[PDB]
């Protein structure tokens, strides 16, 4: 998944 | 000899990256759960650790050459080296003079206590200060320590890297960097660069320990809900 | 008539499982991460309701027959209610002459507003205090309050139930006790019991109304990060 | 999963 990384690292 | 411009403009960009993501002033930890002395710290130092991460991975972004690796790899980096690069930046907030994290008022100071009352032991919760009290006494320059950070996030030994030869060759531009910097820069620093690398190492088992104590924490439904969902997805097991 | 001893000791273990469950001083209220007034208050609320499941499902692990359900509808049923029933204990706290949730000082108050800064909109707050305002002035009895509370929980039809029967058997029973107590103990409730009743009805609008504006904040990584491991676990879709 | 769920429910 790793959802919310994806999106912090832009 | 001296630095070249190439190498100094990664100075620049990590020292600024690193401002860009720390604060001496602790200000924003009013808005973490509030800390309380089964595992009563868990709530706000789980809000800490949370918040940590974050900030690392505003560092992360900014550190030169990572933007382009693949979104995996730097997953990747983040997953295996975020406990790491947490304990690095804390050395900031560290005093030899209480042995603690002085991030405010009584409130906010961290002792080893209050690591435990967040499932955390004693055994182990040694190793953490030893490595801060050694870290502290190398007396770092900003450069340096933005640096050494830098190059611990790069390590192309972690699990789950798929590009390592690319991770190795920007780490290992990165400890050039930090080597002529010590040369020309660092007055009486002959052995400093060799004992930073040093403090990597201490780092991985550091981190080793804190996934075990981590794992039991977390598949105890009681404890992993008072986790926030970043922490859950950063030391999760999830691939 | 009068109420028989069976109907009567639903009553006692439903209204001490609720004074053992909601605290009028909102003490706990300080542990959350505080509230700031894009979704500001998504924090601080995500908390509330957080705290708030806990509390319910303490509550209905006291409804008698709730805990001889199996696991899974046991489940399915607080997964479905959770938000009517934390709708409906939250009128102890709601205020006619502020049209707000008076939880505390001006620090614990909820607007209309606050919510609005935790990703709800207007358009459907409306009928929240809609049903608060038309909830308060039933003036209920603490004994019907908590009736209502249970016979909502044991609502059989909700997505994800199986034994709908025994479900529905027991919610009938709960539906004796508050229908005989109406009768029996409060004097001029004639319409109450349909008014009552009607309620559940609007609760169901409410909640499909949250379904959707929590379906939108949750596939958003960057505010689902800001709830709570058992808020996802409760709203999610998981099956 | 519910793990949680599971475990508040005793
Ligand atoms: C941060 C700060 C301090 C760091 C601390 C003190 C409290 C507990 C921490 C966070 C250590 C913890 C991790 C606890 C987290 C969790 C999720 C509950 O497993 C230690 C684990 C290490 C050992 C080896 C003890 O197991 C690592 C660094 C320590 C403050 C500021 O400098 C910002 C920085 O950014
Ligand atoms: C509680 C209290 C108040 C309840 C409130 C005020 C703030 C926002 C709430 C919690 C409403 C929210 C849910 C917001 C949550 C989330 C996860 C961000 O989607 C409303 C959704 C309803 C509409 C129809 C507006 O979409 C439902 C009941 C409201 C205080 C105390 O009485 C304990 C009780 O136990």
């Amino acid at each position: 998944k790793h959802k919310i990384l994806h999106r912090l690292l832009q | 000899h001296m630095l070249s411009d190439e190498q100094m403009q990664i100075i620049n960009s990590l020292v600024e990256a690193h401002h860009k993501t720390y604060d001496d002033s602790y200000s924003d930890f009013v808005r973490f759960r509030p800390p309380v002395r089964r595992l009563s710290m868990l709530p706000h130092l789980a809000d800490l650790v949370s918040y940590s991460i974050q900030k690392v991975i505003g560092f992360a972004k900014m550190i030169p050459g990572f933007r382009d690796l693949t979104a995996e790899d730097q997953i990747a980096l983040l997953k295996s080296s975020a406990i790491e690069i947490i304990m690095l930046r804390s050395n900031q907030s560290f005093s030899l003079e209480d042995m603690s994290w002085s991030c405010g008022g009584p409130d906010f100071k961290y002792c080893i206590n209050d690591v435990t009352k967040a499932g955390h032991t004693l055994e182990l919760l040694e190793p953490l200060v030893k490595f801060q009290v050694g870290l502290k006494k190398l007396k770092l320059h900003e450069e340096e320590h933005v640096l050494l950070m830098a190059i611990c996030l790069l390590s192309p030994d972690r699990p789950g890297v798929q590009d390592h030869v690319r991770i190795e060759a920007l780490q290992d531009r990165l400890c050039d960097v930090l080597q002529a910097y010590i040369r020309i820069q660092h007055p009486g620093g002959r052995l400093l660069y060799a004992k930073m690398i040093q403090k990597l190492a201490d780092l991985r088992s550091l981190n080793e320990e804190h996934s075990k104590q981590y794992r039991s924490l977390s598949f105890q439904p009681e404890h992993s809900m008072q986790l926030t969902p970043l922490v859950l997805e950063v030391f999760g097991s999830e691939v």
